[PDB]
């Protein structure tokens, strides 16, 4: 299928992020300026957001067999751009005290944002594979950006090896499902079958795809990469791989499971039920004895992705699961954004590789009280506690689980949340205690007001969640 | 002439042997070698699947697979020589400072 | 006999079981990449076996 | 031409088996080179001429070149691991091979039972791959170009020396 | 194919050419061996950099390998996408020139 120049308006965030990639590249080549490159990157992301509004002026299109653009793609695309904007604003004070080159960070953030936009727009197996690799490889750059430090190099090694293994597993799985069904589009993955939906070859290929995707979504037992990668990587990198990567990969996973008729199978659903059950229980139990905030947030990402998966199980029955996942993903995005923003602001600047990159959350209120208030607001939001948007997402996933009679999974969600709030408000209280022992830059203030708007947004959308539901239900994809 | 089952069995055998070499071997260079074996097996499976249906999408997926193989093999080798320049050993069980 | 609370203890054994399960599950996070790939292979085997049985 | 496919597959399996269980890595890379050559012969036997051409042009012509570059560059001979011979012991070799053999058994159980029209002739020319690759796959080639650009940028950022000279010692943490 | 009685002759000629070139080289080495009578450090990262440039630009070249066959079957839209492909390729290339990764300077 050729590309009509009516379809050119639908590609606009993708093309603007690519154009700002090449403009940032030529600006690095010409001048090697830090502030100018960061300004060009954030200007490109903001132009991508306003061009996403211009996409919203147009309709929902199917450009190529690779790409379909609609409200689903629009919403998670905008989430990807705003997460990348937050990553850049958190990373500029971190990169201010960096010795080596400090603009390939922005180039890789832009490229991984472009891959996330592709994953949101992905309506094909090739587009899914290319998007997850376009998320993975700039993440290899971002995690191992401080390669002089021991822990960042270790995290980069672990992430690279395990993600290469997952990419090969997913590639073999899509090879098997392409050998079974002679098409690579999502909608044609089970059209030839029809009581004979449980073909062993298609089921094995989708199981290998489940392995390769549940690595990225930190689903058990492909979850052991998570705390090491969260701890070793820089804090803005941890922010980006917590919000944007998991949001884009879960969005393309849901579009795959919605468009393909293999989601009606009673074996894939049961396997994902077991995976979500064990993921919620294991992540919530494994964050219990944690004193490092980044490892604890990695296990929290495991548990929240288990909540996402139990929301995904009732996709074919409740008809509200996509809305619930949109609301929960917005809440999780803003909560992790605020928490990792406080982490990045306290861990800024880099201060060399020999220094210890420990957050030391105890006693945070007594020198920077606003960051402590934002962090305890995020800990309330991530725990499924009201006046916060995380409780709205928790209510939505509980309604989704109880609507399709997922009683084991609903009990798992309840038990895991009761386990989780222990360490959640343990951290939220410990940041108000007394520490034994222990700033004015305008972009540090920019990161502070970014996490301040994040806290205001989660509080307002916890006490008044109707606009988020209205803009999520308006972004209804093709059914 | 040739069944699809034999080619897919060959690809599965290569992928399994690549996974075996990825797990049983401490040397990170050998782990990257096993990773390239697994990527080659997946690309071979895609090529066999494309040639069975008479479509060229399998070769397109092969091209994407070898592009990823090239880029992330460069990634792994750059990280390997960084590991060699810092800790002076390519052992992968020695770099285990980050534990649960 | 009730100077220590028995029913509080019998309602606290969920917390004891949770802490024991956490302590036993952090043994998997040994920090070794080889064990991570081995667990990846184990999970792939488990997923394939569960899909073939069902 | 099915006999050539069978011979190429058998020697590819044998070559990668010797890759997995070899001591020094230069002969392992040589066996992997001949394994990629056999995989290219398999590609030619199935009518995928462009796939085998790209296999020896790039996979056996650029990737193994990079591996041999690194091996001869940092002067690794497999030392301080080849004196252990840990992979020639039952307690290390039995377990993961059993796990991977279980994976192989279940996945080839999944392979069997599928209907099979069989591999036919009519080889897929590179012209059709060019039509499809620049037809419905415009975004594929542009975003793969950006993927290769990202990989180039990362490995330049990580794998640059920042020192001087074409001979450097293995100093701890580069002073 | 093995039934068109001319391309099968070309296939036989190609295979015999390969096996007899290999046999000629083997017999030349055999004649060299039989007849005559008897009687730490590390290189750099710039070699890795140039080899990585080779492989990355080689895949970005194989894309043009595939494009050059269907250069007239595809229309001007194919020319536009190949033009922006070559433009971002040259942008990365001039990035490598201007940063200094592409120079030796002994």
């Amino acid at each position: 299928m050729t590309i009509t120049p009516q379809n050119l308006i639908a590609l606009l965030p993708l093309l603007i992020v690519g154009l700002t990639v090449v403009v940032v590249m030529l600006s690095i080549a010409w001048r090697r300026n830090h502030f100018l490159n960061a300004t060009l990157s954030v200007i490109g992301l903001n132009a991508a957001l306003v061009s996403l509004w211009f996409v919203g002026q147009a309709g929902a299109m199917d450009v190529t067999p690779l790409m379909r653009v609609d409200g689903f793609a629009m919403l998670y695309t905008g989430l990807v751009l705003l997460a990348s904007l937050a990553t850049c604003t958190f990373a500029y004070p971190w990169l201010e005290g960096y010795n080596d080159n400090k603009d390939e960070f922005y180039l890789l953030v832009l490229i991984a944002a472009l891959g996330g936009i592709l994953l949101a727009n992905a309506n094909h197996l090739a587009s899914l594979f290319l998007g997850i690799e376009l998320i993975s490889l700039p993440l290899f750059g971002l995690v191992g950006y401080a390669f002089r430090q021991k822990r960042s190099l270790e995290a980069s090694i672990k992430y690279t090896i395990l993600s290469a293994a997952a990419s090969s597993f997913l590639l073999f799985g899509m090879a098997l499902v392409y050998a079974q069904s002679g098409d690579l589009s999502f909608v044609a993955l089970g059209k030839n079958l029809g009581g004979m939906l449980n073909e062993p070859l298609l089921l094995a290929g989708f199981g290998l795809m489940i392995v390769g995707l549940g690595f990225k979504l930190s689903l058990v037992p492909f979850h052991l990469w998570t705390p090491d990668v969260y701890q070793g990587a820089p804090a803005p990198v941890s922010t980006f791989l917590a919000t944007a990567s998991k949001i884009a990969i879960f969005g393309v996973v849901m579009r795959l499971f919605l468009y393909a008729p293999v989601g009606d199978s009673e074996a894939i659903r049961v396997v994902l039920a077991i995976i979500a059950f064990a993921s919620i229980i294991f992540g919530n139990l494994m964050a219990l004895s944690q004193t490092n905030i980044k490892r604890l947030l990695g296990y929290s990402s495991i548990s929240h992705l288990g909540y996402l998966l139990v929301a995904l199980i009732a996709l074919q029955t409740g008809e509200m699961s996509m809305e619930a996942v949109g609301v929960y993903l917005a809440g999780y995005l803003f909560s992790s954004l605020g928490a990792f923003g406080v982490v990045s602001l306290m861990s800024s600047p880099y201060r060399g590789p020999d220094a210890d990159s420990l957050f030391s959350y105890r006693g945070l209120f007594w020198h920077r009280p606003i960051l402590a208030a934002v962090m305890t607001v995020m800990m309330l939001s991530l725990a499924g506690i009201p006046m916060t948007l995380g409780f709205i997402g928790k209510f939505y996933v509980l309604a989704v689980g109880v609507q399709a009679h997922l009683w084991w999974l609903v009990g798992a969600v309840v038990v895991g949340s009761a386990i989780g709030l222990y360490y959640y408000l343990r951290v939220a209280v410990s940041l108000y205690l007394h520490a034994p022992e222990q700033p004015s830059n305008w972009q540090y203030s920019a990161g502070g007001i970014v996490v301040l708007i994040s806290a205001l947004l989660v509080l307002v959308l916890g006490v008044w969640p109707q606009p988020l539901i209205s803009i999520v239900r308006l972004a209804m994809p093709l059914m | 002439m040739i069944p699809l089952q034999h080619g897919l069995i060959l690809a599965a055998i290569l992928f399994v042997l690549g996974l075996t070499g990825l797990v049983i071997r401490r040397n990170l260079l050998f782990m990257l070698i096993g990773l390239e074996i697994m990527i080659n097996a997946s690309a071979l499976a895609f090529v066999v699947a494309g040639s069975y249906w008479g479509q060229t999408d399998g070769q397109v997926m092969y091209i994407l697979a070898i592009s990823l193989a090239a880029a992330e093999a460069s990634i792994g080798l750059a990280l390997l020589l960084q590991l060699h320049r810092r800790r002076q050993n390519l052992n992968i069980d020695s770099v285990s400072e980050m534990r649960g | 006999l009730l100077k220590r609370d028995p029913l509080n203890s019998m309602m606290n054994i969920p917390a004891v079981l949770s802490r024991f399960a956490g302590k036993g599950l952090l043994l998997s996070e040994n920090g070794y990449l080889r064990w991570y790939v081995a667990s990846m292979s184990i999970g792939a085997v488990v997923v394939l076996a569960l899909l073939m049985v069902l | 031409m099915e006999f050539a496919f069978y011979i190429c597959g058998l020697i590819a399996i044998l070559a990668t088996l010797r890759v997995i269980t070899h001591t020094n890595p230069v002969h392992a890379l040589l066996y992997l080179i001949i394994s990629l050559l056999a995989i290219s012969g398999v590609f030619f036997s199935l009518g995928a001429y462009f796939a085998g051409a790209l296999e020896i042009i790039v996979y056996a012509g650029a990737i193994m070149v990079l591996f041999v570059f690194v091996v001869m560059m940092l002067n690794l001979g497999g030392s301080e691991i080849e004196q252990e011979r840990q992979w020639l012991k039952p307690q290390v070799w039995i377990g993961p091979a059993i796990l991977s053999a279980i994976m192989l058994v279940v996945i080839v159980y999944a392979i069997l039972g599928v209907n099979d029209q069989g591999i036919d002739g009519t080889p897929i020319s590179a012209k059709a791959v060019g039509i499809t690759l620049f037809g419905p796959y415009v975004l594929a080639v542009e975003l793969a170009s950006m993927l290769l650009l990202a990989g180039l940028v990362v490995a330049f950022h990580v794998g640059r020396e920042e020192r001087a000279g074409e001979v450097l010692s293995n100093r701890k943490d580069d002073s | 194919m093995s039934t068109s009685t001319e391309v099968i002759a070309h296939h036989w000629a190609f295979a015999i050419f390969l096996i007899v070139a290999i046999g000629l080289c083997c017999l030349m080495l055999v004649g060299g061996w039989f007849l005559g009578g008897r009687a730490r450090l590390r290189l750099s990262a710039k070699f890795y950099l140039v080899a990585m440039f080779f492989v990355i630009f080689d895949v970005e070249a194989l894309y043009l390998f595939a494009w050059s066959t269907s250069i007239r079957e595809s229309g001007w839209v194919g020319f536009v996408e190949a033009a922006i492909f070559i433009f971002v390729l040259l942008a990365g290339l001039v990035y490598l020139v201007r940063i200094g990764a592409l120079d030796w300077t002994p």
